[PDB]
Order: C-alpha cells, then structure tokens, then sequence
C-alpha cells in the first residue's frame, strides 16, 4: 500500500520506502494519536542521525490531534539532549503534545505553514481509586500542568502566569497568531 | 641469498636437488607491495620482470597465458633461456584471481581458478611451452622449451577482507 | 628551445577558451611539470621523478575535450583519446586495453620519443564503477607505469619486430568523464543534508555556477561514495573542476575566439566582397536555443548554419550587395537579413 | 603494516625517492631553494589519515599547496629561496618567497 | 492485492508497484476518506517529486468522499508552497474537501470528467463539554468556514457572498457547471 | 582494412585518385573522394572506425589531404531511434497533455532532418570520425 | 576461405569451371556457378572484432 | 607445508648467520619451534 521509489546514483539502483527515503534527508513525520510505540520509534529515528551526523539539522514535520503526555514528554528531552538542532513544522493540525513538541524545535527553525491550526490545553488524566490515592494522582498532575507551561513559557518567551490563563482551557490560535505568542519564528508561504 | 646461492652451485654435483622457497606477500592497500618488487630490480645481477594476474586467462581463450610471464622474462634476459632459468618474478594482485566463495564450483572461472589451476606447475617444475616469438627470433612453430623448476615466483596481494576471515 | 612558462600558456589557452580559470591554471603548471621533467633526463643526483596525472571532473558539454586537444595543439606532440565505457577485461569481446596503446603509436609516426611525450585523454569514466570494478583495475597500472607489448604494424612493416615496448611512466593520463551525482554527494558533506523538505535547498533557479563551485570543493572521499576505489583516487593527484557554460559564456564563447562560428562566416563572406555582422540580439536568441536542447556549443553548429544555409544560396547570384547584418528573426526562420548594398 | 603517521613522515624526508627530495629537484633546476617545515609534514600526515589516500594521497596534498606558487615562480626573478610552513597546509596564508 | 509490473530502463529491468510506477511519473492517487495518515503519506510525496524535477507539472488524481478539515489544509499549503504547477483531476465523487483540493491546482490546468461528481458544503464539527469550551470550539469551525470560503472565492472568482449561499447546504455540481463556477478550467472526454 | 593488414589500405585509395589526377597534385588536392560501403563497418566493424582515424585526419610521392571532400552515404542503421532518446520527450503513464503516441510514428525522414552531432556520438561514432563533418545533408 | 588463409580461395571457382569449358575464355565466361550451402556463412558471431570470420 | 616451517623458523637465523664469524655448527630444538626460545650457535 505504501508506495516505494528508487534513488539513482553511480553504484547503481536501491529501492527505498516513501518514509524511509525522506529519513535519509533528516526528515521525520510525526502522523497519528501519539502513543508508546509511535514515540519510542521516532525517537530511534532522532538518534540514528545523530549517529550518522551530529551537526547537520534534523526536520520534524508535526501532525497529531495530540496524546499522551508522558509519551510526548520523551521526545522533548531527546531533542534538547543531542547536539543537533531540530526543526519543527506545524501542519494541519497542533493539539497541546503537538503544540508542545513544536516550539520545542531550534529558535530561528519554527515555521509553519498559513492554513494551519494550532490548540493549547492544560494536560489531562484520571484516577479511580481511594481518596490518598486519588490525591497522590492529583498532585502528580498539577506538577506535569506547571513543568510543562515553564518549559512552554521560556521558548515562547512569555511569561508564565499568561500562559496559565491560555492554556487554562481550550485555546485556538492560527499561524499569524501564533508568532506573536512565541509559540514559532517564520511562516513558510512560498519558496524564496 | 638462498637464489643466489642456488645459481652459484646450480651444476648440483651432490646428490640432492635442492628446491626453491616461494614467497607471498601480504600487505594493506597503499602499503607498499609493488614498490619493493620495483626497488629490488635496482639492485639485481639477473633478469627480473613484473606482471599483473587481472589480464591472465585459462589457456584457449581471448585473455592472457601464464605463458607470457616467461616471454617478459627473456625480454630482460637477452633471450638467453639459461640465464631465463636463474630469475626472479613478481605476480602483483594475486588476489584478484581468488574464487568469489563459488565453493560449488558452478561455472568455469578462467579469471579465477582458472588461471591458478593452470600456475600449479609453474612454481613447482614443468616444460613450459613460451609463446612462439617475442624477440629476435623469426620462426613461431619452435615453441621454445624451458624449464621453471629453478625460477622463484612471489605472488603479492592486498586481500581485501582476509582479516575479517582471520578474527 | 626553453619551453614557454604557464602565464603564456594560459594567455594562449584563454584565446580559445574562455572561462575555466582555475582549470586552466592546474594544466599549465602540471604539464610544465610533467615535461620539465622528460626534458631533463638526469637530475643531478639519484632521485627519479615521478609522474602526477590530471583528473578533470567536469559537466557535460564544458569542453574537457578542448582543453586537452587546444593544450596538445598550442605545443608540437602527440595527443591520443579513448573513452572508458568501450574497454573491458580480458576475456570479454570488450576492447582490450592494449588497443589504446596502438593509436597513441599511429598518432606518433612510429616513434617513441615523440609517444614518450605524448597526452592521452581518456573518458567517461564514470558509469564503470562499483556494481566494472575489473576494468578500473587494469588501468590503475598502465597509468603508473607498465612495458606493455604492441604489435610492431601498421607503420609499413616496422624494422623492430620483438613486441616494441613503450614505457607509460611520462605519459600525462588526462582522465577526465561527467560525473552525474557528485554534486549531490558533496552538498551532503559540506552543507546541510536536506535535499527534500520545506527547508532543503531545490535548484531551480538556473543557478548554473553553483555546480562548478561545488566540484571545487571535491575531495578523495567524495569520490569513494562515487563508486571509486581507493587505490584509483590516489593515482590522480592532480584534480581541476570546470564550471558549466553559461547564458552569457554561449553568446561570448562564439565572439572573442580567433576560430569562432561567427568569425568564420565573416572571413568566407569576405572573400567575395561582402561584409557581415551579428547583432548581439541575435546572438542572446541562440543562447535560449541551446539551453532548450542541452546540446552545450555542439548544436551551435547546426544552429547558425542551418538560418544561414538559405542566404548563402542566394548571395552569390546578386549584385551590388556589400553588407549583411543578421537580426534575431533571421535565425529562427521567419526573417531573412536585409540587403542594404 | 598499514603504515602510520610517524611513517608518512618519515617516507616525505627519508626514502631517495620522496616527494620532498622530488619537488625539492624540481625546484634546484630554476635555481631556487625549497624547504619544507617539519611542523608542515605532521599535518599533511593527518589529512592523508582523515582522507584514506595513503601514501598516494600525499602527492595531491602537496600539488594543492604549491599550485599557485609555481604558477608564477618561473615568471618572477631575484627570488632565492621558499619557506613552506604549516599554515600554507590549512590554507591561511601564502608561501614567503624569499629576495636575494 | 496490487500487481506488479516490470520497467525497462538503460541499466535492465526495474520491479515497481503500480502505484510506485505512476510515482514515476509524478502522479500521486488520492483514494479514499481524507485523514492524517493519507495526506502525511501525499506530502511525503509531493515533496519527493520536487526534489527530482522542481519544474515539471504533478499529477494529482482525486477520489474521495470526504474526510477531516485539517488534512486537507495540510496538502493546499504544499501546493502553494512548492515551485511546480500541480494538476488536479476529479474522477469519480468529490467532496468539499476533495473539491477544495481540486480549485487549489494551477490556474489552466484543472481537468474534469464528464460522468465526475463533485460536492462542495461547509465544514462539520461538534463539541460535548462546558459552554465556555463550546463557545470556543463554536468560534474556531466558524473561522475555518470563512477562512476556505475566502479561499474558495480565489480560485472559482466567484464573489465572497455567493460561496456563502451556494455552500449552506450540499451543492451538487457536473464538469459543465463546474467551469461555470470557476472550480475547473477544462473538461477531458477523448484524447486530443 | 588495417594500415597493417594486406587486404586494401587507405594508401591505396590515394593512389587510386593519384591516376585519375595524371600524377599532378593539383588535381588531386581538390578532387571530390566519395566514400562508399561506410554502412557495413559501422560500429556494432570496430577495428576499421579505429583504422579510420587516419584517414580522416589525412595522416611514390606522397598527396597531402589538403581539401579532398569526404562523404558518407547511409552510414548509421537506427539513428533514428538514437534521435528520439535526445529529442522526444514528455510523460509517460497519465491523463490529456501527457503523451500518448509511444506505438504511433509521425515521420521517419523529418528525425534524419533534425539530427544532432550529440545523437552521432550516442550511436558508437568517435569525435574525430565527425569532428571533420562539420556539415550534414539529409536525405 | 578469405584470400591469404590456408583455406581455399573463391577464385578457384573459376578454375573448376575452366576445367568444364576446356580453358575457353568465351565458353567459360558464360557459364553457371551454383553455390551450395550458401545459408552456412551468414555470421553469427557477437561483434567480436579480435579475429575474422574466415567462413 | 613442511617448507614453511623450516623457513619460518630458520628465516631470522638466515638473516644474521652470514654476517656473523667464528660460527661452525647450529642445533635447533623444539623450543625454536615454538618461538619462546632462538637457535643457539656453537662459535669456533
Ligand atoms: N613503506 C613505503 N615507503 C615509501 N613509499 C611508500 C611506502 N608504501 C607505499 N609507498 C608509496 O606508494 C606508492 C606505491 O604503492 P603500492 O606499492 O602500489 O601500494 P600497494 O602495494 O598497497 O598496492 C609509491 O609511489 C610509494 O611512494
Ligand atoms: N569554453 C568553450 N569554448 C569553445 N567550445 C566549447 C567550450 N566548452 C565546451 N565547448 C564545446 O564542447 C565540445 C566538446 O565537449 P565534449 O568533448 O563532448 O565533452 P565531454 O566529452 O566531456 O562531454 C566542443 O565541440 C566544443 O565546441
Ligand atoms: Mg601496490
């Protein structure tokens, strides 16, 4: 179902994947509900360029209605651990996770696309159980709403009790919008 | 010293027949292989000639014969088969005539160990049959005859993944 | 008789060729190199100079050819080509190696002084490379040197019948051939390996030159991703890159040379009395055409003769006419130039 | 062995027929000097290392670095000797082409 | 199961899928409903056949009946982003946003069939929750609307304010009424 | 054949000229040498194209090729397929503007018409070979 | 076989029809040559080049 | 193979035995098989 093509050179020809091939150019599509497999798999995508060429850029196209945030999380700190910069782009769609994991990206590599739509809410969860248990659990998620909404405020460079009230509920925000809350650098409309 | 030897007493008045050592050099690529083969040439008092095993071909075919290497020789040798039979040879890239793992033996490979099965001789003893003429002489049909059972052959090559084989 | 310095032999080779100035620098002073040597036999002491090959990466339709046949031209040598793609091992109905050794002979009048000094072109040498690799073993000796034996004929029965031999230490290998890839190859080396994104960098914009400053930068392994071996590579110390022709190169390379198309058509007319000129809006038109069919200055040929076959059939049957100036409508058949006598 | 840095060098100074003592005639024959700085010799080493051309690549490394230098050298006069150095090597500076 | 077939080329033969093959050729087939998965898979290879001819036309057959909103804005801004003219051929049903990615090709070069079906209505949408949420989300579609009406507007030259009418409701249109609305520029019944 | 071979040499063709010019270089400096059978030998043979250099060049008393015309009838067997592989061009498998005509032909004598020094080379011809015609008739 | 092998040469076709027209120039001129086995030279070899089809 | 050994192990020893003097018998042992030990020379 998946198409496949081949790349022409000197030694000969090579039949590579529609995916794979693009992950050759330091390219990683985040597609789907973020989960446990999805994530832990673009992180060994992150790591084997970081393998092949610690210095050359790595793009991160960005598409999800969002996820778990323990799962997102993981990518976050893959990015700012190794030397390489990470670009970030936003297309169609940016909930919470993707929102978050885009302005994770390198400064001055953010871009997103004019038709696209980005959303920013608190971070969910639940518990069912007794009531030390259930307090044990909340606890635990107000720390995950305040860590993210810091990490959240200092690459937008707003401040973090503005935030607060943003993602207190559901906020939609476009591409020009979202410039002036920090959440990316430049839109990318046309080629030069 | 032991070939120089063997010149100085080849009338072989004892009983025994002394033998020759045959050398095979084994080195990296860009180490050095053919340029000690060109270096002891300055130096040498007999005929000494290079060749090359990647133009080598079995016998009836449109490649090269392990024949040639003795033609090369009298060229250096002024034509003169006794002192063609007290010289030394260079066989560089022997490693390209190494079987490409065809243990099966599927086809014939006349580039391969085809021209290794067709040296056997060579380096041990055997009346070679020089090709017709490649000098003075005008006649082809005489075939010179010359024996190599006192003629050293090194063989160098570079081996490209012998080490691997080794670990 | 002192050959003439590099300065002169670049002032030379800009007469008919222009741009490649880096190029033209590296084979001026490697073939001074390469023949300083031959000249002087000796060196006053027991060193044996060695030999340093020229390999010219180029674009197709950049002129390597030319270099190498106008280098061979300016001075009194033999010169010799070949074109790896028809070679082959032994044992296959491919050409034998050897072969290349008797046109260099034929080029020589039977001569080996004059062959010793000869500069063999060979190309294509890309497209042979790993996955062949047999062919490009062959010719890593004959470049470094081998006594190789050649048939003594074709030169009317050759006094020399014992398999004349010919030393290939002193002979300058210009191996040059169009390697399809290598720019590639080297943006993901030197610059950010994106070639496919919102981010990478697509080359649209006729950006003709970037090539040729790309090659600039090659380096040996650059070449091994090529295909390559090692051992080859290495053979070849000598490396010159030529740019790609350029919109302005095309309607200027026919201008300034002494043997230019248009200059040619300007002496034959001549000789009958009459003048002829070539706008330069004409010459901008010409340009556009060879870039539509990617046939370099090959297809310039046939371009100029074919808008000027039908005048050339009626200037001889009239009278009175002393000067042609060809328009931009001339060419593309639409017009003829106007007599104005 | 595969050979090592410490032997490039010593095969670029040592061996009757190294490239130093090649280039070094080449040079005797306009009636100009040419020396090499050892310091120049070690980095030479290590780009031949780091590009995997062996002994080969030596030649190509040195051609780069004295192109330009002899592409006016037989056109100039009154100068006596050169003075290779490791700077030449990295590209950063010219040949000092000494006056006398 | 998809077939294989077999392309004779200077080095030999070359195995493709009949998707694969068509890739070739810059044509991308756009089959069924409109969702992340598809149209990540379509970017993927829109871009792959900008890096191979930046300035040869692509092919872009659509089929489907419809699908999720931020997909589809995803695929129109690659169309205006990348350099090369994408075509745009409606065979079978289309729906708005099958429709508004058949307008979004370039201007001239946007075929039709005669038996081709081709709808167009405004977005769809819901929200369960607190009525500040609701008055959010009520809000975000109801942008979204005007932001592909006006879009919609550009491409047909249809003013803004007949969009708004003729898109209240399902509008069913043939390949004739298409040209007249300015959806497409031509209609294809025989070769040449 | 072969300058070293015994079957008819390129000498030879000199002197067959030589007699029809009554010994008189002038005469034979100019006249027309039309070159026949070129069609057979043609690179599929190889060793005549090599044995050919020569002559085209122009390598008893000895008549240098100063202008004696060369020509050459129906040398090349399918150039008009090696033509199209540089000359057509568009699209293969796809809807209206893409090319549909890969079993259809047009014309076979407008292809000859058209051809392109590029297109020679592309066959098996040499440099020299046609690097010395520098004109082309087609027929 | 081609003319200077070992091989017999197509000149001699004349000589066996010599021998039929009794060495008469006129009668043997007007003559007929059938040539038998005329479909065993067409060459079959893959453009070699090294050697000749001496047949 | 035997060759090998013999030459293997009496290739240093042929190295250095010309230049030597004052050298008239040579007994090799085992050990020189193995290379943990050299081949003694009995000089006079
Ligand atoms: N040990 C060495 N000393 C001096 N020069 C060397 C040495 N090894 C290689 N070379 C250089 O390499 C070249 C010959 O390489 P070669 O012997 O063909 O490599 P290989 O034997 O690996 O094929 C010569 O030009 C020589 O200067
Ligand atoms: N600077 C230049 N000046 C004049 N002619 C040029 C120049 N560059 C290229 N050419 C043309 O290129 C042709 C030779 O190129 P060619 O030998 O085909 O290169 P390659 O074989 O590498 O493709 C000549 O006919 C020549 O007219
Ligand atoms: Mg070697």
């Amino acid at each position: 179902l998946v198409p496949m093509v081949i790349e022409q050179t000197s030694r000969g020809e090579r039949s590579f994947d529609i995916y794979s091939r693009l992950l050759k150019e330091r390219v990683i599509f985040l597609t789907g509900q973020v989960e446990d497999h999805m994530a832990n798999l673009i992180v060994a995508q992150m790591l084997f360029l970081e393998a092949e060429n610690p210095e050359k850029d790595i793009y991160l196209y960005i598409n999800s209605p969002g996820g778990v945030i323990t799962a997102g999380m993981s990518i976050y700190d893959t990015m700012q651990f190794i030397k390489p910069d990470v670009s970030t782009i936003c297309m169609g769609q940016a909930a919470s996770m993707g929102a978050f994991l885009l302005t994770a990206g390198a400064k001055g590599k953010r871009f997103c696309l004019p038709n696209s739509r980005v959303m920013i809410h608190q971070p969910l969860g639940g518990y069912q159980g007794q009531a030390t248990d259930i307090e044990i659990h909340a606890r635990e998620i107000l720390k995950v709403k305040g860590r993210m909404n810091e990490l959240m405020a200092l690459h937008t460079g707003q401040s973090l009790e503005q935030i607060e009230r943003d993602t207190e509920r559901d906020r939609f925000l476009s591409a020009p919008e979202a410039v002036e809350y920090g959440l990316v650098d430049s839109i990318l409309t046309h080629r030069n | 010293y032991n070939h120089y030897k063997r010149l100085r007493n080849g009338d072989t008045s004892n009983g025994v027949e002394l033998g020759k050592s045959n050398i095979l050099l084994i080195g990296p690529t860009g180490s050095g292989k053919t340029l000690l083969a060109e270096t002891l040439a300055r130096l040498l008092d007999v005929p000494f000639t290079m060749a090359d095993a990647t133009t080598l071909t079995e016998a009836g075919y449109v490649g090269e014969d392990v024949e040639n290497i003795i033609q090369k020789l009298l060229q250096k040798s002024d034509y003169d088969v006794q002192k063609a039979q007290r010289g030394i040879v260079y066989i560089d890239e022997i490693d390209k005539i190494s079987r490409k793992s065809d243990n099966p033996s599927i086809t014939r490979d006349v580039s391969g160990e085809g021209v290794q099965q067709a040296l056997l001789k060579l380096i041990e003893g055997t009346v070679a049959a020089v090709p017709p003429q490649g000098g003075r002489k005008h006649p082809q049909q005489e075939f010179l005859q010359v024996d190599t059972s006192k003629i050293l052959f090194i063989c160098g090559g570079a081996f490209a993944g012998l080490d691997k084989v080794i670990s | 008789s002192a050959l003439p310095t590099p300065h002169e032999i670049r002032n030379h080779l800009d007469d008919y060729v222009i741009g490649q100035e880096q190029a033209k620098k590296v084979l001026a002073v490697a073939v001074y190199n390469h023949y300083k040597r031959l000249r002087n036999g000796d060196t006053s002491n027991g060193v044996e100079l060695g030999k340093s090959n020229i390999l010219l990466i180029g674009p197709t339709g950049s002129g390597k050819t030319l270099l190498a046949e106008t280098l061979a031209r300016l001075l009194d040598v033999p010169f010799t080509m070949a074109d790896a793609t028809t070679l082959t091992e032994a044992g296959y109905v491919g050409e034998d190696v050897e072969n290349i050794i008797q046109k260099l002979l034929q080029k020589s009048d039977y001569d080996v002084q004059k062959a010793q000094r000869g500069i063999v072109y060979i190309d294509e040498i890309d497209k042979i490379s790993r996955k062949g690799e047999g062919v490009q073993q062959a010719l890593l000796k004959l470049i470094e040197g081998t006594v190789a034996a050649v048939p003594p004929q074709g030169g009317r029965k050759h006094p020399q019948q014992e398999f004349l031999q010919v030393d290939t230490s002193k002979i300058l290998f210009i191996c040059g051939g169009a390697f399809a890839g290598l720019d590639k190859v080297i943006s993901h080396r030197v610059e950010t390996g994106s070639g496919i994104g919102f981010g990478a960098t697509v080359k649209a914009k006729s950006d003709k030159a970037s090539e040729g400053e790309l090659l600039a930068q090659v380096e040996p392994e650059d070449l091994i991703k090529f295909g390559l071996i090692p051992e080859f590579i290495g053979r070849l110390p000598v490396v010159a890159t030529l740019n790609e022709l350029s919109e302005e190169a095309l309607i200027q390379i026919l201008k300034e040379p002494k043997n230019a198309l248009t200059k040619q058509y300007q002496a034959l007319f001549n000789l009958e009395g009459v003048d002829l000129e070539f706008r330069d809006e004409a010459l901008d038109a010409i340009a556009k055409k060879a870039m539509a069919r990617k046939t370099g200055a090959r297809g310039l040929r046939s371009i100029v003769e074919a808008a000027l076959l039908d005048t050339m059939y009626d200037l001889p049957s009239m009278e009175d006419v002393e000067k042609v100036v060809i328009d931009e409508s001339v060419i593309d058949g639409q017009s003829e130039p106007l007599l104005i006598y | 062995n595969e050979l090592s840095e410490e032997a490039l060098i010593q095969i670029l100074k040592e061996p009757k027929n190294a490239l130093t003592k090649q280039y070094q005639a080449l040079f005797n024959l306009e009636g100009v000097d040419l020396e090499f700085r050892d310091e120049a010799l070690d980095a030479i080493a290590k780009k031949a290392m780091a590009r995997k051309t062996g002994a080969r690549g030596l030649r190509s490394i040195v051609e780069a670095a004295l192109l330009d230098t002899m592409y006016d050298l037989p056109s100039m006069e009154d100068v006596e000797k050169v003075v290779i150095d490791e700077s030449v090597i990295d590209g950063q500076s010219e040949p000092l082409l000494i006056y006398g």
